């Protein structure tokens, strides 16, 4: 069946520590890109004086 | 469908626009600054499929 | 529209599909694997007309 003695890298083990969490040892990292809001067009430049 | 390495989530930041303002004579620019809003999006990444 | 020669009767096999599932650390392929499902189809000729 499941395997005996597997390494648990996530899980946080310690004296004190809960480890309930399997992924409490590995920490997220940046993403490709940034996102930022959507550029807004203006109209009017070529419509007047 | 960007790509990462060695990462338990992913995080992808935002921007929020901003407003301009006018400019007296004999005014600071630091009595009038709002800033411009940050917060984050994440997409934490599955189990081995 | 097949043609044979020399046979009372031509079978078809089939293939169904597979699904995927997600593979906790310490847990074996072997346990939840489901097999590819095969059955045949058969199209055996009828007498002189």
């Amino acid at each position: 069946a499941n395997m005996q003695g597997g390494q648990r890298l996530g899980t946080n083990q310690g004296k004190g520590q809960s480890a309930a969490d399997k992924l409490a040892l590995f920490l997220k990292v940046f993403g490709g890109e940034v996102l930022t809001a959507f550029a807004r067009t203006s109209v009017t430049t070529n419509r007047h004086m | 469908q960007r790509q990462i390495s060695s990462g338990k989530s992913a995080q992808f930041p935002v921007i929020g626009r901003t407003k301009a303002a006018y400019l007296q004579p004999g005014e600071s620019l630091d009595d009038k600054r709002k800033d411009i809003k940050h917060t984050e999006k994440t997409i934490n990444i599955d189990g081995l499929l």
